[PDB]
RNA sequence: CCAGCAUCAGUUUUGGUGGCAGGAUAAACCCAUAGGAAUGUAGCUUGCCUCGGUAAGUAUUAUAGCCUGUGGGAAUACUGC
RNA sequence: GGGCGAAAGACUAAUCGAACCAUCUAGUAGCUGGUUCCUGCCGAAGUUUCCCUCAGGAUAGCACGAAGCUCGUUUUAUGAG
RNA sequence: UAGAGUUAAGGUGCCGGAAUACACGCUCAUCAACAAAAGGUGUUAGUUCAUCUAGACAGCCGGACGGUGGCCAUGGAAGUCGGAAUCCGCUAAGGAGUGUGUAACAACUCACCGGCCGAAUGAACUAGCCCUGAAAAUGGAUGGCGCCAAGCGUGUUACCUAUACUCUACCGUCAGGGUGCCCUGACGAGUAGGCAGGCGUGGAGGUCGUGACGAAGCCUGACCGUAAGGUCGGGUCGAACGGC
RNA sequence: UCCCACUGUCCCUAUCUACUAUCUAGCGAAACCACAGCCAAGGGAACGGGCUUGGCAGAAUCAGCGGGGAAAGAAGACCCU
RNA sequence: UGGCUUGUGGCAGUCAAGCGUUCAUAGCGACAUUGCUUUUUGAUUCUUCGAUGUCGGCUCUUCCUAUCAUACCGAAGCAGAAUUCGGUAAGCGUUGGAUUGUUCACCCACUAAUAGGGAACGUGAGCUGGGUUUAGACCGUCGUGAGACAGGUUAGUUUUACCCUACUGAUGAAUGUUACCGCAAUAGUAAUUGAACUUAGUACGAGAGGAACAGUUCAUUCGGAUAAUUGGUUUUUGCGGCU
C-alpha cells in the first residue's frame, strides 16, 4: 500500500509502516526529508546518526554502515525495525523501498488520508525540536538540486494530474454551472 | 592495541597496477571559468629531462634574479585526433547522451587499435575503425542538447597519432578527453570547430599556469614493508627478524582494519602528483643539454648522440617544472590545474640563459 | 577509612571498665561550651541536630565539628549566648581490623580468623532520638547556632533533621 | 481402538444480550402544592461625575436559593426469569 | 654398596645415585579414572555422639525393601525472656 | 496423556499478538536513565501573617536642614574608632544615620523620608512539578526505530493471559463387594536403592517337526505397536536347525 | 678505566651479484581425525565467531605475513600431599 | 591471575573561622568532611595446577582527554611588557645527553618548548635476553650436625614449517554484448613550528625596555613525486700488476 511521508513524524510514521508490511504487503514510503525528528541542536548534534562523531565514521572491514544524507535514514531505520533475521524479515524489507523526492505525480494516501497519529500538534509542546532537511546539511548533503530538485520532479507529476485533470474539472464545473 | 607513527603513506589502498599504459583520473579539473574552450587534460611521452639555468619566479627573494638551476621535464606532446564528440547530457536516470558527433577522416593508426583483440580478455564486437557514421544530421542536435534543460558535460573520445614521436607503433592510444570552457553552451558550440580531425594543445595548456603530474609510475617489485611502509631493520640483525617488521594485528580487538604494515605492491597506480609550475612551451627544437658529468643519469635531450632508450626529438614539447610519472619509454596523461596556486606569469616567455651540449657520458 | 566509612554499626557494643585491656587517647577537648552556666536558665531557645540514623559520629568527626564552632564563636565573644554540648560519649572503643594479610607475610596475620578487631579508635553512637551538638541558644536577637549547625552536621556523618527545642 | 473429527434430528449444562419481574428500598434520567426566608436578570425612573459609566429606587415588569407544612411520586445492589 | 678417582657419584653397550637379562609376578596402589536391557511400584541425604582420627568408618539423625498395627483441631492453665 | 471452559503473575506505539483508547491534571525537559554537602527570579497550589483607598508597592522625582565638628576611644577619630545618653529643633519629615568615599578632612547618596501615580502587592510557612551540584578510553552505548505524549500521577474501561485453575474420558500397580475380575479411592516431577514383572544370547535333558521338489546364511521389502527388537514375504543358497 | 690512530654497529640508506622463491616434470614424506568459524553492546561455567538484540557477512583461485583463537607437545617450572 | 571493596589513600566540591598592609576566599587555609574515584597502597582464597614464561629498550598495529604547545575569549590587589588566574576546544606538534640495572633517584647543554590516562604497558612461532624461578665455589649470620638464612658474592638451554581467522598484493564469472572515460548518492586521505628580510623606533615609561599589524622569504622535519647542474654504485663492457 504506498503511502506518503510528508509533513509529520518519522517514528509515529515508521510504526504504522512496520504492521503493514508485517505480511508481504508492498509499502513505498515516498519522502523521507519531510519527517521531523526531534531533539535539540547540541545534545542531538554530536552523537546523531549522520556525520558529525558517531553513525558515519562507524565501521570496521566486516563491520558496520550507516549513511550521510536525510534518504538514507528511513532506510536504514526500517532495518533497524523489522530485521533480516527473521526469513519473513528479510523478505518484508525488500516489500519496502523509500524514495526522495515524489516520483508518482497522482495523489495516493497523502495528506488528507493517512492513518491516525503522525500529525503532532506544537503549542504547549515543543520548543526544540529539528528536521531531518535541516539537520543533514553540514554532514555531505549536498548537491540539492539531485535530491531537492526531487521537489521540482514531484512538480511535474502534480502537473500531469492537473491535466487531463483540469479538464475533467472543468467539466465538472459547467456540469454544476446547470 | 597501540601505534607507532606513520611511516609511509596509508591511503594508496588497495595498491591497485595500472593495467592500462596511460593513467587516468575520475576527479577531473573542473573548468577554466574565464578561457572559453579549452580540454581538461591532454598528452605526453615522458622523455628526459635538462637542468634549466633561470632566475626566480619569486620576485622579493634575498638572492632574487639570481642564477637558478632546475628541474625540467621536457614532454612530447604531439595533438590528439578526435574520432566523435559525444554529446553527454542528462536524463532522469543520470549521465546519458543522445548522440555524438563524428570526425570524417582519422589518423592512419586507427587500423590495429579499435578491437579487443588480446588472449583471455573480451572483444567488443565487430565495432572496428570508422566507416562514416553519425555527424552530418547529429552536428545541429547538439544545439537542442542544451534546451533540453537536462544537459551535462560534453566530452569528447581521442585516440593519438604516435610516429612523430621516435615510438614507430601504428596502434593508437585511446582515451576520452572532457571539454572544459565558459558554460555548457560554450564547451559545445566551440567544440563544434574541435571534431574536424586534431585539436590545439594551446587551448588547455596557457604558458605558466600550473599542471598537475599525474601518469603511471614504475611497479618496483612486490616490495616488502622495509621498502613499501618504511620501517627500519633491527640492530641486532640476526634471526629470522631482519627486514621483517612487528605488529599486524592487536589482542583487543583481534579484527583490525586497513593499515597494516604488509608487503605487496608499491607505486604503479594512475597517481597523481600536486602542482608541478609549467616553465615553457617550445614548438620545435630550443634547448639542449648533455653536459660530461655526473649528476643523475640516462636521459639526455639533443647532445652528440641522442637519448638512450627513446630517440631524438624532433617535435613540439612542453616543458613542465618538476616531473611526471613514468620512466624511459612511457606514455603520460598531463592533467591540467583546477586550483592554480599562485599567480599566472604569462605574457612574456621565461628566461633560458645558457646550457651545455657535449658528451653526457666520459 | 573517611568518615563514610565510620557511618553505620555492624560494630557492636564493648565498653565497660572493668572488662578492657586498655582504650586509646580521645582527642575531646571540652564538652559544654560559650556559657558553662546556663543550659535553659538563660536559653529557652534550642536546637538539636536530631538524628534519622543509627550511626558512630567517631571521635575524629566529634571533636571536629565542636572545635570548628569553638574557633567560630570568638568574634561574637569567647563566652556569648550559646551553650554547644557534647553529649553521649565514646564510651564504646572502636574496633578496627588490619595489619592482616593472610599468607606470603611476616608471621601471618590473618583476617577472618583473628576476627578481633584489634582496637585502634573510638566512637560515640549518636542513635535515633540522640544528639552531641544540643544548642541552647537565646531568645530575641542574638541567635548564632542555627548557621553553626550546617557547621554541626558538615562534621558528622547523616542526614541529621534539625528539630526546633 | 483412544485423541483430533463425522451425516441428520431432538435435548441438557454454563454464561451473556434483550425483554420482564420478585426480595427489598427510594434516590431519580427527574416528580405537586401552601406559607415564610432569599436575591438574579431584563426593562423603566431618578441622582452625580465623565464620555465613558456608576449609585439608589424598582415587593408596583419577571424569576429563584433554604426551611416548614400538606400532598404526591418512585426498576431494582441482591435474586430469579 | 663392589670395581674406581688429581673429585665430577665422571665411569661401565646410549640405561650407571648401584649395569643388563630372565623368573617368582598378573607384586601392590588406604588414591584417581573407566564400566553393557527397559518400564512400573517407588525414592532420600550433605546431619551427629565420637577417633593417634580426618578425600574414611562403628553409632546416631532422615526416607529404602517386607509383615503386623499406629493423627488432630484447640480448651484449661503452668513455666521461662 | 489430549482438545475445549476459565483466569494468575504480568503486557497492548513498534521489532513481535493486543487501545495511536476514555476522563482529569502539574509539567514538554525526550523528563523517562544513580548520587550528598550545599544552592537557585524555571513553574503551580494551599495555609497563616506583616501590608492596603485609613492611598499597598515599584520606577521617576527631593529635603539632603538649625544646635554642630553633639559627646568620647586616640598620635589623630572626623556622623563616619570604641561606647553610652537617647534628644532638642521646626512640633503636616530628616534619625544624633541606609550606603559610598578620602589616613581624615576634602567629598557624596539616602532607607528613615518627600512628591507624582492609583490596586492588590509582599514576607513567612507548607506541598508538588522543575533545577544546580556528576570525569575515562572498541561502533549507537542510559533502547533499534524513535516518542513533547506513544512520558508520569489519579480515576475508569476494553482487549490479551500457566499441562495449574477447570470440564469429561483414557494409561500405571493395590484394596474392598463377588468370580472370571469388575466397580473404583487417593496419588502418580525424579537421581541412589530394593522388590516385582517382561524381552535376551551360548548350551541342554527333550525331539518330534521341517529339508535338497530347495536348510541355516547372504541381501532386500513388508513391518503388529508399551520401552525392550521379531514374524511374514521376495530374489537367492545345496545342509542345517525350532512344535513339545 | 684513561689515552692515540680508527671503525656499517649506527647515522642513512642505496646499488649490483651468486642461489632459490614465482613455475614445471617425475616418483613420493611428517606427528596429524570437535558440529563450526564477524563485530559492538548485554546476560553468563566468570574474557563468546558459537548464547540475546542490533549492525555486518556470496562462491570459482593463487601469491603473501606474524596479531588473536593461543600452533608443533609433555598429565606445569610455581605450588602442596 | 580475573572478580569485589577503596581498607591504606589520591583528587575536587566545600563547612570558613583565621592571616596577608586594611581585608573569609589576590594569596594563604585552622579544623576536616561529603559525594565522586580506583593512582598511593593492598584487605580477600571468590575464580584457576593434562602451563598463569620476567624487566628496561629497539621496531611496527588504537582510542580518550583528569590539557604541555598550536586557533578563539574574559578577569586581577598587572604600567606597556614582564607577571598571575579562569572558560570554549582533541585536527596536528610533543628534543639532545650524563649520573644511576633503570623510568624513580639526580644534574647539565639548548631549543618555540619538551603533557596526562587507559588499552593482555602492539609486545619472546617480530626482537635483545643486561633486568628475570634450579644445579661448580666462597664470605657474613644461625644450629650438636648432615646443613640452613626475609643477608651479599662467581659460572651456569629463547626449539619449529601458522590448521581457522585478522590480513597485504594478483587473476577468473552473473539482465544482449562491449575496446574507451567523465558524474560525486559514497569510501580511503593530507596535516606542524622557527628564523630572516621587515613592520618601528612608532605605542607607553622613572629606568632597563620596546606592543598592535602588514608585505616578503626561507630552514629544520614528513609523504607523494624524484633520474638534468649534484654524490656514489654499474660482476654486463673496456682499461693496470703478479705467480
Amino acid at each position: 500500500v504506498v503511502i506518503d511521508g510528508k509533513g509529520h513524524l518519522v517514528g509515529r510514521l515508521a510504526s504504522v509502516v512496520a504492521k503493514q508490511l508485517l505480511n508481504g504487503q508492498k509499502i513505498v514510503v515516498v519522502r523521507a526529508e519531510e519527517l521531523n525528528i526531534s531533539g535539540e541542536f547540541f545534545r542531538n548534534k554530536l552523537k546523531y546518526h549522520d556525520f558529525l562523531r558517531k553513525a558515519t565514521a562507524f565501521n570496521k572491514t566486516r563491520g558496520p554502515f550507516h549513511f550521510r544524507a536525510p534518504s538514507r535514514i528511513f532506510y536504514k531505520a526500517l532495518r533497524g525495525m523489522v530485521s533480516h533475521k527473521t526469513a519473513r524479515g528479510k523478505a518484508a524489507l525488500e516489500r519496502l523501498k523509500v524514495f526522495e523526492g515524489i516520483p508518482p505525480p497522482y495523489d495516493k494516501k497523502k495528506r488528507v488520508v493517512v492513518p491516525q497519529a503522525l500529525r503532532v500538534l506544537r503549542l504547549k509542546p515543543g520548543r526544540k525540536y529539528t528536521t531531518l532537511g535541516k539537520l543533514s546539511t553540514s554532514v555531505g548533503w549536498k548537491a540539492a538540486a539531485a535530491a531537492a530538485a526531487a521537489a521540482a520532479a514531484a512538480a511535474a507529476a502534480a502537473a500531469a494530474a492537473a491535466a487531463a485533470a483540469a479538464a475533467a474539472a472543468a467539466a465538472a464545473a459547467a456540469a454544476a454551472a446547470a | 592495541k597501540y601505534e607507532a607513527p606513520r611511516h609511509g603513506h596509508l591511503g594508496f589502498l588497495p595498491r591497485k597496477r595500472a593495467a592500462s599504459i596511460r593513467a587516468r583520473v575520475k576527479a577531473f579539473p573542473k573548468d577554466d571559468r574565464s578561457k572559453p574552450v579549452a580540454l581538461t587534460s591532454f598528452l605526453g611521452y615522458k622523455a628526459g629531462m635538462t637542468t634549466i639555468v633561470r632566475d626566480l619566479d619569486r620576485p622579493g627573494s634575498k638572492f632574487h634574479k639570481r642564477e637558478v638551476v632546475e628541474a625540467v621535464t621536457v614532454v612530447d606532446t604531439p595533438p590528439v585526433v578526435v574520432v566523435g564528440v559525444v554529446g553527454y547530457v542528462e536524463t532522469p536516470r543520470g549521465l546519458r547522451s543522445l548522440t555524438t558527433v563524428w570526425a570524417e577522416h582519422l589518423s592512419d593508426e586507427v587500423k590495429r587499435r579499435f578491437y579487443k583483440n588480446w588472449y583471455k580478455s573480451k572483444k567488443k564486437a565487430f565495432t572496428k575503425y570508422s566507416a562514416k557514421y553519425a555527424q552530418d544530421g547529429a552536428g545541429i542536435e547538439r544545439e537542442l542538447a542544451r534546451i533540453k534543460k537536462y544537459a551535462s558535460v560534453v566530452r569528447v573520445l581521442v585516440h593519438t597519432q604516435i610516429r612523430k614521436t621516435p615510438l614507430a607503433q601504428k596502434k593508437a592510444h585511446l582515451a576520452e578527453i572532457q571539454l572544459n570552457g565558459g558554460s555548457i553552451s560554450e564547451k559545445v558550440d566551440w567544440a563544434r570547430e574541435h571534431f574536424e580531425k586534431t585539436v590545439a594543445v594551446d587551448s588547455v595548456f596557457e604558458q605558466n599556469e600550473m599542471i598537475d603530474a599525474i601518469a603511471v609510475t614504475k611497479g618496483h617489485g612486490f616490495e616488502g614493508v622495509t621498502h613499501r611502509w618504511g620501517t627500519k631493520k633491527l640492530p641486532r640483525k640476526t634471526h629470522r627478524g631482519l627486514r621483517k617488521v612487528a605488529c599486524i594485528g592487536a589482542w583487543h580487538p583481534a579484527h583490525v582494519m586497513w593499515s597494516v604494515a604488509r608487503a605487496g605492491q608499491r607505486g604503479y597506480h594512475s597517481r597523481t602528483s600536486i602542482n608541478h609550475k609549467i616553465y615553457r612551451v617550445g614548438k620545435g627544437d630550443d634547448e639542449a643539454n648533455g653536459a660530461t658529468s655526473f649528476d643523475r643519469t640516462k636521459k639526455t635531450i639533443t647532445p652528440m648522440g641522442g637519448f638512450v632508450h627513446y630517440g631524438e626529438i624532433k617535435n613540439d614539447f612542453i616543458m613542465v617544472k618538476g616531473c611526471i610519472p613514468g620512466n624511459r619509454k612511457r606514455i603520460v596523461t598531463l592533467r591540467k590545474s583546477l586550483y592554480t596556486n599562485t599567480s599566472r606569469k604569462a605574457l612574456e616567455e621565461v628566461s633560458l640563459k645558457w646550457i651545455d651540449t657535449a658528451s653526457k657520458f666520459g | 577509612r573517611p568518615a563514610r566509612c565510620y557511618r553505620y554499626q555492624k560494630n557492636k557494643p564493648y565498653p565497660k571498665s572493668r572488662y578492657n585491656r586498655a582504650v586509646p587517647d580521645s582527642k575531646i577537648r571540652i564538652y559544654d561550651l560559650g556559657k558553662k552556666k546556663a543550659t535553659v536558665d538563660e536559653f529557652p531557645l534550642c536546637v538539636h541536630l536530631v538524628s534519622n540514623e543509627l550511626e558512630q559520629l567517631s571521635s575524629e568527626a566529634l571533636e571536629a565539628a565542636r572545635i570548628c564552632a569553638n574557633k567560630y564563636m570568638t568574634t561574637v565573644s569567647g563566652r556569648d549566648a550559646f551553650h554547644l554540648r557534647v553529649r553521649v560519649h565514646p564510651f564504646h572503643v572502636l574496633r578496627i581490623n588490619k595489619m592482616l594479610s593472610c599468607a606470603g607475610a611476616d608471621r601471618l596475620q590473618q583476617g577472618m580468623r583473628g576476627a578481633w578487631g584489634k582496637p585502634h579508635g573510638l566512637a560515640a553512637r549518636v542513635d535515633i532520638g540522640q544528639i552531641i551538638f544540643s544548642v541552647r541558644t537565646k531568645d530575641s536577637n542574638k541567635d548564632v547556632v542555627v548557621e553553626g549547625l550546617r557547621r554541626a552536621r558538615y562534621k558528622f556523618p547523616g542526614q541529621q533533621k534539625i528539630i526546633l527545642s
